RNA sequence: GAGU
């Protein structure tokens, strides 16, 4: 038993591999990341709750008044989606606050014990998101689109050679705290450690640690490694440690207590280090020839007098030796520089820095800061120490504070918020070792280095904007009037809140407008994640480094999704099945290789921990639920690639598709296709415009199904059960008792988008698929969307395509199809476009609207009623007028000429301008819904009242029969508790419907039920009025529109959309091409059987540009459609169901390791017989991604479907008559119409509108502008000699309003001659640098 | 890399192949983009100096 | 100016009790004020946009590339 | 985004 819409059709799968766990929601981060800003969860630091935490409670200054948060409440939603769209208002909930205000006394102690007011004080509305992962702005649907950005923490870079002809090799630690300033530390060619607030100007690292409290000797010892020498009678002896001579050639003669170890002047190797280690050895007997050129540690006066003899870090001489130890102090304490491991480097920052103590240090940080400021101590303390350790201005963050954990392998994971001063020197240790050689260095492009913010994440930080404003508005007003008689509601303000908020969504880049072509493009366009935005990269910001192909990319980021050209690089697909954990960096899930045997457990690992275990490929051969199928298989780890053993294996790919995003997976031979056309694959997939008759992919993938159903512009059932009624506007089916709850009613609606409008002007219509009285169960496609077939998506069209050269109408890419293209409407798009008329009040007047027009044809009048309103369905063409308007003119002086006209006609002309909308030039159609927006001080016109009286015709037979036919389930399910004990039946039927009050008998558990479907008859009632009450109050009140507007019309107009020569066209292997030519079919070339061919595209397209893809779907698809063609044949000759059944069968289980093994036996004959004539039209097959069907299955299918084994057959000439001299290649392709109409691409223009400065014509054909003859352009002009081309284009053709004026008056009269002027441009030029002060002008000849 | 691709489009590559392949593609791709712009940058100069 | 300052100020009170805007009928009736008289200050209100404004999200066009000059009469009409 |  497969589901029963399952039943109603399958699609065949060739792949060999069965993926074991489910395809995920694929549009979760949007779902859930949201949720995460909502998110109730108390001790959860996320959205509401972390920012109300992070600013609450925030005391008043004096310390006694405090406001507290305690919780919130949104409002359920003021007005739904439908309105917000056409009233052009974001679609947003009200928030609340509970918040107490606590007064402390200043008397007594902390007794908070003064006042406590505790009240919801509002916060303003915050824009909410619909349920298909998008957002309601201004009247659109934006989406904001996941960001990547490299996270916060510690960066360790490198400049690979860079500056200097040295290339030296110059290191730098890079610090991004998530809230603050950044830090800085590079290294100078002369390896002296440079630190850079906020990156600013380069100067001491070491004076950094004198502001934090530290002298120079404490610096030099936590670095660099101390060594005791003790002075005793005349020798110099050391504290040694055995490992600190190691690789070290030999001055002096060394003796451990008693015996000679090592040879004076001979390379010591490691074995003399040992010998001499085991020794105990507490004081080797050095000479005092070493200490010449050693350096010094803290600062040694001299008790006797406390003279400064001696300064810390100075170069050792001999003759201050004596003196020193004459002090009487013999224990000194030297460094160990001894280059190569540990270097001279702090040493050396010390000696160049002239600055002192922590004073001069405080003041030399505030002077590179703000030069020019005196050195007030307060200046300087107040700055430093809140430039990193301040609470509020500084927030590392949960992110930066474990990455940061992770470059420097901290204990714990947990992080306050302020850089402690130990992670500061913890920095700079690191940075040592590197530059020694001891360290390794960190890649920029690393995918655990950058995360992954999704809109939760941002709209939390959007949202602490609005509160730090808030903040210092609210702590001003905490302190403002009388702690008595304010209150918090009044002093509590939304604007800056809800202001952040709507810049946030409205005006980001991140908020975008997204592709509705289809639900692929949506799907699609909801999962694309931007490298860009707010606190990331822009164009000029990326080299190289972040546009190439990082390794890491595998199974998270789909390497094929992307725009060329500028945003190339940054902009990809999220890959399938990747995910993101609490921290937002991506996982992907994995199967476990328990040593050498493969478990059904699945772990998700982040990047870094990708790097350490070893994967097996997905493709790799696997023994039955056990072990591995090869000894060497085929392995990838620690970003390599290659030949690994069993023993070692820790992980394997879950399935190939993983690799890949969305529309790069529906491609199915994508395998035999180059990424160049791969990648415009997969965007030419989101441009596809559906057809009114969607055609399921015949060469499919069996992703198909997944897609469509989670981009939820279909129906499908929530609980299923049986289908009651379908009607093309709703459906509503009766669940079956198994997943019905007893006391509501069991009752599911369907509500459906008929003929609906998107972003792009698509069509979004749903049609019902399944039948009435037909069962089905849950997650069952009831309704298909537009570009859906029965649960596939179905962007396109299937056709017969010749691969074969035309009389040059194929040629490069061109493309040349059959009229029957047109005949059966293949390829006709609906389209929508919405247009308005607005009425506003100017000084001048008042604006109308009114049927009402000066000196117009009253055939153009015809259309308009009463109101000036297009009557509702009328036809429309290019110049005619939908809405009546009519605007106050201006004064004009009439000529003297226009006077004495007007006398002798005396025709009524007043000051009127004709405002009324008139239709677009070069597209027409019908009008379906025109709207009325009547404000509410004046009253509405009578076809603004006549249709307000259409909207309550609707809405009232809307909610009457969603109620009446709830009672039909739920006296159906009392009548089923009636007749069990007590079978009462006819007397129940023919006793009246309203009368079941009365009825009653026993009392148990289903007295119990009785009175629960009982008292769901009495909340109806009241409901139900206040349900009628809701939708009346809406209608009639006055919407609240722009100041100085009086009134609206938006008008949906319709457009049937034809293909035609020069639309655009394409299939999923990027190969593309404009239509050139539409024959007849009689020049069609035709088969054997006379089926004259549909699409011939040209073959020489394929080879060079690399696509082999669409060769084996053009083979695929024409087995296909032979299987569904001889299904057609045995169909139409009856016969016995029988043998249909063994032959489909045999078809199924067709492919060589085919994994889907249908045994079919046990299906019902209706059941069969209605399958088969679904796949009367062709068996829809997929080959998946990477493991799908490859070459030989392909053959064999050929021949069962009756084909000659090459798929080329013998194909003759419509228009001769004759053969072709060769076999040519046929078969279906699936295929589309792309969004770019040639219609609309057309653009006349003459002459028209300027623009206002230059006196240029404007740009495009929106405003009639004109095209643009650039620098290039000039350019081919001087190239040739012709200047008087080059003069019409630079003067009568552009800013020359004389010549331009004065040539067309010649041209009309028939002359054609120039009549040179001056170009505007250049007289705005001039008076420009005359502004400047610079003296410019024409010298007398 | 050291390791080749034993496949052809007509057989078909497989996963860690056609990642492979990937990489040079996406750079030839960014190459187009920014390379045509130094390109037009250096023609403009040319006309403008002659 | 004064009058400017008072509607401000009266606008939080109102979007904060009524749950959402004021129309110019309910501001109105609290100002103590007729109603066109408020619907007309709200019409002068509104202060200029920069003519260099990036129009275009893009620094594509700065609003001047959209501007049609209604002066200037095109050929035809001056024929 | 399209294309050169
Ligand atoms: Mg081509």
């Amino acid at each position: 038993v497969y589901s029963y819409t399952e039943k109603k059709r399958i699609r065949k799968d060739f792949g060999k591999r069965p993926q074991v766990l489910d395809v995920p929601y694929l549009l979760s981060i949007q779902l859930d990341s949201f949720q995460k800003f909502i998110e109730q969860d108390p001790e959860g630091q996320y959205g509401l709750e972390a920012a109300f935490r992070s600013v609450f409670p925030i005391q008043s200054y004096s310390g006694n008044s405090e406001l507290q948060y305690v919780s919130y409440r949104l409002g359920e939603p003021v007005f739904d989606v439908q309105e917000c769209q056409i009233r052009g208002v974001t679609y947003s909930a009200p928030l609340r606050v509970k918040l107490r205000l606590v007064i402390y006394e200043r008397e007594a102690p902390e007794g908070t014990v003064k006042d406590i007011k505790e009240q919801e004080v509002y916060m303003g509305e915050i824009p909410l998101m619909t349920d298909n992962g998008t957002f309601v702005i201004n009247g659109t649907e934006r989406v904001i689109v996941s960001q990547l950005h490299r996270s916060p923490g510690v960066f360790f870079d490198s400049d690979k050679g860079k500056t200097h002809s040295s290339g030296k090799v110059l290191y730098n630690a890079r610090i991004i705290p998530y809230r603050g300033s950044w830090l800085d530390f590079e290294f100078d060619p002369k390896d002296n450690l440079f630190v850079r607030i906020d990156r600013r100007r380069k100067l001491p690292a070491t004076i950094i640690l004198r502001a934090l409290n530290y002298t120079t000797e404490q610096i030099l010892d936590l670095f660099f490694e101390k060594v005791i020498f003790e002075i005793r009678d005349n020798k110099l002896q050391m504290e040694l440690v055995p490992e600190r001579l190691r690789g070290e050639t030999a001055s002096f003669d060394i003796e451990a207590n008693g015996k000679v170890y090592v040879e004076k002047g001979r390379r010591i190797t490691a074995r003399h280090i040992r010998q001499l280690e085991k020794d105990d050895v507490k004081l080797i007997e050095v000479p005092v020839e070493y200490i010449a050129g050693k350096v010094v540690a803290k600062d040694y006066i001299d008790e006797s007098t406390g003279e400064l003899i001696c300064a810390a870090n100075m170069e050792l001489s001999l003759d201050l030796l004596a003196k020193l130890s004459q002090s009487g102090h013999k224990r000194i304490e030297t460094l160990f520089t001894n280059d190569l491991d540990h270097g001279p480097y702090i040493s050396e920052t010390l000696r160049v820095d002239p600055t002192n103590d922590r004073l001069s240090a405080l003041v030399e940080i505030y002077r590179m800061m703000r030069p020019g400021e005196p050195p007030t101590r307060e200046a300087a303390e107040s700055l430093f120490e809140n430039l990193f350790f301040s609470e509020d201005r500084y927030d590392l963050s949960a992110v930066g504070r474990m990455k940061f954990n992770r470059s420097l392998l901290r204990e714990e994971i947990e992080g306050s918020g302020i850089l402690s001063k130990d992670d500061i020197i913890d920095v700079m240790k690191k940075l040592i070792d590197i530059r020694n050689g001891k360290g390794e260095v960190d890649d920029i492009d690393h995918l655990g280095n950058r995360r992954i913010r999704s809109v939760g994440e941002m709209a939390e930080n959007q949202f602490r904007v609005g509160l730090v404003r808030v903040e210092r508005a609210v702590k001003e007003r905490l302190s403002l009037g009388d702690l008595d008689t304010l209150m918090p509601q009044d002093m509590i303000n939304a604007k800056p809140i809800s202001a952040a908020v709507k810049e946030f969504f409205g005006s980001s880049q991140l908020s975008q407008f997204m592709d509705q072509n289809n639900p692929l493009s949506e799907i699609t366009h909801k999962r694309r994640i931007s490298a860009l935005g707010p606190g990331g990269l822009t164009r000029e910001r990326a080299g190289f480094e972040v546009r190439d192909v990082h390794p890491t990319h595998y199974g998270r980021v789909c390497p094929i999704e992307t725009p060329e050209g500028p945003n190339i690089g940054l902009i990809n697909s999220l890959s399938v099945y990747a995910q993101t954990n609490e921290y937002g960096f991506l996982e992907t899930p994995y199967r476990k290789v328990t040593d050498g045997v493969v478990t059904d457990e699945i772990h998700y690992l982040s990047a870094i921990e990708e790097g350490n275990y070893v994967i097996a490929q997905a493709n790799s051969n696997l023994d039955e639920e056990g072990h591995f199928v090869e000894d060497l298989v085929t392995c990838r780890s620690k970003g390599e690639s290659s030949l690994f053993s069993r023993d070692q294996v820790d992980y394997m790919d879950v399935s190939t598709q993983q690799v890949v995003s969305v529309g790069a997976s529906l491609i199915p031979f994508l395998e035999h296709d180059d990424a160049n056309r791969a990648l415009m694959g997969a965007n030419m997939q989101r441009q596809a415009v559906p057809t009114l008759r969607a055609d399921k992919p015949l060469v499919g993938t069996g992703m198909e199904r997944a897609v469509a159903v989670d981009s939820g512009v279909t129906a499908v059932a929530k609980r299923g059960g049986v289908v009651q009624y379908v009607d093309a506007s709703r459906i509503v089916i009766k669940v079956n008792e198994d997943e019905m709850y007893p006391g509501e009613a069991g009752i599911d609606i369907y509500n459906l988008t008929k003929y609906t409008r998107s972003n792009q002007n698509t069509c979004i219509n749903q049609m019902p698929c399944v039948s009435l009285g037909e069962p089905v169960e849950r997650g069952d496609v009831l309704a298909d969307g537009p570009s859906t077939d029965l649960g596939e998506l179905a962007l396109g069209q299937n056709m017969r395509v010749a691969f074969m050269p035309w009389n040059g109408y194929n040629f490069e890419d061109s493309i040349l199809v059959s009229e029957r293209v047109v005949q059966e409407d293949r390829f006709t798009t609906i389209h929508i476009q919405e247009l308005a008329c607005v009425s506003r009040d100017t000084k001048l007047g008042p604006e109308e609207i009114t049927a009402d027009i000066p000196n117009v044809g009253e055939a153009a009048l015809s259309k308009l009623d009463e109101s000036g309103i297009v009557y509702i369905g009328a036809e429309v063409t290019g110049g005619d007028i939908l809405v009546g308007k009519v605007t106050p003119k201006g004064e004009t002086q009439l000529t003297p000429e226009e006077k004495l006209l007007r006398a002798i006609f005396g025709e009524k002309a007043s000051d009127v301008k004709d405002s009324s909308l008139r239709v677009p030039n070069g597209v027409s159609g019908t009008v379906i819904d025109v709207q009325v927006f009547t404000r509410d001080g004046v009253e509405k016109d009578k076809r603004a009242l006549e249709i307000e009286e259409m909207q309550l015709k609707q809405a009232k037979k809307d909610l009457s029969e969603e109620l009446q036919i709830l009672e039909a389930g739920l006296f159906s399910r009392i009548r089923a508790v009636l007749v069990a004990g007590g079978v009462e039946a006819e007397k129940l039927d023919k006793l009246p419907r309203d009368r079941w009050l009365e009825l009653g008998l026993t009392d148990e558990e289903k007295q119990n039920q009785l009175e629960q479907l009982a008292e769901q008859y009495d909340e109806l009632k009241h409901e139900f009025e206040k349900k009628l009450e809701a939708k009346r109050r809406k209608i009639t009140q006055g919407d609240d529109l722009a100041p100085g507007v009086l009134k609206i019309v938006k008008v949906y107009l319709a457009v049937k959309r034809r293909i035609q020569p020069g639309d655009k066209m394409a299939g999923r292997h990027g190969n593309k091409g404009v239509i050139s030519k539409i024959n007849p079919i009689e020049d069609m070339p035709y088969d054997e059987n006379g089926t004259p061919v549909d699409i011939v595209l040209n073959p020489l397209g394929v080879p060079s540009r690399m696509n082999i893809g669409q060769i084996l779907e053009t083979h695929l698809g024409m087995a296909a459609k032979g299987i569904g063609d001889k299904i057609n044949a045995m169909l139409k000759q009856q016969q016995e169901v029988a043998k249909l059944r063994e032959f489909i069968q045999r078809a199924y289980d067709l492919g060589a390791d085919v994994r889907q093994k249908v045994d079919l036996s046990t299906f019902s004959d209706e059941e069969v017989m209605r399958l088969a004539e679904n796949l009367r039209k062709g068996m829809p097959i997929a080959t998946p991604v990477f493991d799908g069907a490859k070459e030989a299955e392909i053959k064999e299918l050929l021949k069962l479907g009756d084909l000659p084994t090459s798929g080329q057959i013998r194909l003759y000439d419509g228009r001769t008559g004759e053969q072709f001299e060769r076999p040519v290649t046929v078969g279906y392709m699936y295929m589309l119409k792309l969004n770019h109409l040639v219609d609309d691409k057309m653009h006349a223009r003459s002459t028209g509108s300027y623009s206002l400065v230059t006196q240029q014509p404007l740009g495009g054909k929106a405003q009639f502008g004109g095209q643009r003859f650039g620098e290039m352009e000039v350019w081919a002009l001087e190239a040739y000699g012709a200047a008087y081309t080059l003069q019409e284009m630079l003067t009568v053709k552009s800013d020359d309003v004389n010549g331009r004026t004065k040539m067309y008056k010649n041209i009309v009269d028939g002359n054609h001659q120039m009549e040179p002027g001056m170009p505007e441009s250049f007289n705005v030029l001039l008076k420009e640098i005359r502004s400047l002060g610079i003296n410019i002008e024409l010298e007398d000849e | 890399i050291e390791t080749p691709i034993t496949a052809n489009f007509r057989e078909g590559l497989n996963v860690l192949q056609y990642f492979i392949s990937t990489h040079g593609a996406r750079k030839g791709l960014a190459d187009t983009a920014l390379k045509t712009a130094n390109s037009g940058y250096l023609t403009r100069r040319l006309v403008d100096v002659a | 100016i004064e009058t400017i300052n008072k509607l401000n100020r009266i606008s939080r009170q109102m979007l904060q009790e009524m749950g959402r805007e004021p129309t110019p009928e309910e501001l109105a009736e609290r100002m103590l004020m007729p109603e066109d008289k408020i619907r007309k200050v709200l019409k002068i209100a509104k202060e200029p946009i920069s003519m260099e404004t990036p129009i275009g999200d893009d620094e594509d066009s700065h609003l001047g590339d959209f501007i049609e000059d209604t002066t200037l009469e095109l050929p035809l009409d001056s024929a």
